[PDB]
């Protein structure tokens, strides 16, 4: 009858999965970002192009 | 409470409003609800650009900027379900965080 | 009675949200990665520390 | 079908198996089910390390490596719900992709 509770409990797994994966990528990006802010004083053209991607929209 | 509230700091032209598909070019500073700065486009010394309708930003921004005209400077008060909601933004933005932005619509590309 | 369908339809929104956000961060990381593979020939110690984070676990 | 199947390429010591909380140190190459390589730790010229039990990897890896002993080289056949499932891995791993790994358990830290 109310099998929706099985659909519901499935979906909750998906969000715990997706959120972990999202957090993980984000954490990597933050860290790459601090790597940059720890050399933000090397007037480096490559590190600067990575700080551009860091705050860009995949559109551009 | 209201998903995003937009309040004028200084008016824009009153005529040119973003349409979907346009790129909005923006300067911004973001603060937590208690006023702690956490980001400014002016810092990275580059305007932030995004396309309206492309789902590229939190809904507080999509719905907020869409109500500004070119040149306008607005205060955007965004509630959590229009920002990062429950999860928040690891280590930067707590859960259920209200966010305030100071936003300037510079031009439409 | 079967309000679970409202719980279900809410959760589906969360996964479409989380998946978009996950994809976006991942896309940024990929791009930062190609930036590196386009200079992978500069024996650069900073870019090399970013390729380390790129394939690390946040544990380490 | 089976979440992860592990097949010996060459045996390990047969005695030392990962416990939760240990760091597994590994070399690997990953392929799609049709054999298209998409990654190798040997390429980036560094073993890949992870902690068992910390949920750091897809379940095919957590459950797969956990059944290898030190020195073993195994073939891991992972089905989609133990890998990237429906979503897949944007542009690299399609949806519902079966993945095959060639994995070597080098040591336990
Ligand atoms: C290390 C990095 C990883 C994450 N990152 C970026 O990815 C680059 O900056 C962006 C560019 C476009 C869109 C996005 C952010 C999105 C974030 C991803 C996203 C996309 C869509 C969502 O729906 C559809 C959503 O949720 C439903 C979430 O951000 C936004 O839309 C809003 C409105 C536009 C201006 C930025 N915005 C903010 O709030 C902020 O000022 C920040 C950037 C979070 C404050 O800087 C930080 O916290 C830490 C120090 N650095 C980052 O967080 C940067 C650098
Ligand atoms: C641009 C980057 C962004 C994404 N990235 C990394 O993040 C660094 O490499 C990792 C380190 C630890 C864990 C992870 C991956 C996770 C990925 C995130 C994650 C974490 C947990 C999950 O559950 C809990 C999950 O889903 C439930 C997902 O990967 C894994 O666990 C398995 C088993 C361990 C070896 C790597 N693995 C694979 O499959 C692969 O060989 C790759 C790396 C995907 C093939 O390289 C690519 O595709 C593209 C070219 N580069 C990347 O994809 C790299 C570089």
């Amino acid at each position: 009858a109310a099998e929706l509770m099985q659909q519901v409990n499935v979906l909750k797994l998906t969000v715990e999965d997706l959120e972990k994966e999202r957090d993980f990528y984000f954490g990597k990006l933050r860290n790459i970002e601090l790597i940059c802010q720890e050399n933000e004083g090397e007037n480096d053209p490559v590190l600067q192009r990575i700080v551009d991607i860091l705050y860009a929209t995949d559109e551009g | 409470s209201m998903g995003v509230q937009v309040e004028t700091i200084s008016p824009g032209d009153g005529r040119t409003f973003p349409k979907r598909g346009q790129t909005c070019v923006v300067h911004y500073t973001g603060m937590l609800e208690d006023g702690k700065k956490f980001d400014s486009s002016r810092d990275r010394n580059k305007p932030f650009k995004f396309m309206l309708g492309k789902q590229e930003v939190i809904r507080g921004w999509e719905e907020g900027v869409a109500q500004m005209s070119v040149g306008q400077r607005a205060k955007l008060t965004i509630s959590p379900d229009y920002a990062y909601g429950a999860t928040g933004h690891p280590g930067i933005i707590p859960p259920h965080a209200t966010l305030v932005f100071d936003v300037e619509l510079l031009k439409l590309e």
